[PDB]
């Protein structure tokens, strides 16, 4: 799903909208080791279009929650 | 001694703490509706803050 | 003993319900218990624990258990205690 | 020293009580079957 989500978010950024782009990034971070394809583009959009104090804490929180979900069963 | 003065002290202590707690859960549940999230959201803690600037330092 | 009793930790909603009821009906725990959902002894012990906890958190920054202090500790009711582990 | 207050690794459970109580039963009583060797006892 992230395969189309990334292109659609790029198109959304090209149009001039940022909120729904990050919204679909968190939406796609919900479908699902060696899964760097998620985080590489996720953090790339974070660096290119993200504020230091406004947004980083919550989405790094979500990253930690996803990793804990993965680590719960092993 | 006081079934009313002491009651307010328990009510005060509870009441202001639930306000900050309801603040977080209202904030986090609003984000999951606009994202169709299905997982529990844990408190930010100091660990995320320590990692946040560490992540942020390499960004800039 | 009966399975209807909720021995789990106190949720926050039932805790505020207990606070509100204990304000509304002073004493009268046998009628507060059905509305809260726990047993009367559980409600009384939880209320006492909340008052003692508030006093403990009050001491850091600064009710008269002195009246309760002038005598010994409360003798636990035999039927409400957890069963002794078997040897 | 018969003073091993140490809590048991296997605590007694109710279902255990009912199971081991029922265990007192055995198979149905087996009587030696009567042998009809002649006609009159058949009758």
């Amino acid at each position: 799903v992230k395969d189309m989500c990334l292109r659609f978010a790029e198109m959304e950024t090209k149009l001039g909208e940022i909120d729904r782009a990050r919204l679909i990034y968190i939406h796609g971070s919900q479908y699902c080791r060696v899964e760097t394809d998620y985080w590489k583009a996720w953090q790339e959009f974070e660096i290119r279009y993200g504020n230091p104090e406004e947004t980083v804490k919550e989405m790094l929180r979500i990253k930690r929650s996803v990793q804990t979900k993965f680590s719960t069963d092993s | 001694s006081d079934p009313f003065v002491s009651s307010q002290r328990l009510r005060k202590q509870f009441r202001e703490r639930k306000k900050i707690e309801k603040k977080q859960e209202a904030k986090d549940l609003s984000l999951k509706n606009r994202a169709a999230l299905d997982i529990d959201i844990l408190p930010p803690s100091s660990s995320d803050k320590d990692k946040a600037l560490l992540l942020l330092d390499n960004e800039l | 003993i009966d399975p209807s009793i909720k021995k789990t930790e106190w949720s926050r909603e039932e805790d505020e319900k207990l606070l509100h009821l204990a304000k509304l009906l002073p004493t009268q725990w046998r009628t507060i218990a059905p509305i809260v959902g726990r047993t009367a002894t559980q409600c009384l012990e939880r209320y006492q624990k909340l008052l003692d906890d508030l006093e403990a958190k009050e001491n850091e920054q600064l009710n008269d258990p002195n009246s309760r202090l002038r005598f010994g500790e409360a003798e636990p009711n035999l039927e409400t205690l957890p069963a002794l582990p078997d040897a | 020293r018969v003073k091993n207050k140490n809590p048991a690794p296997i605590q007694i459970s109710a279902e255990q009580l009912l199971r081991e109580a029922v265990e007192r039963q055995d198979v149905a009583f087996v009587p030696p079957k009567i042998n009809i060797t002649d006609l009159e006892e058949l009758q």
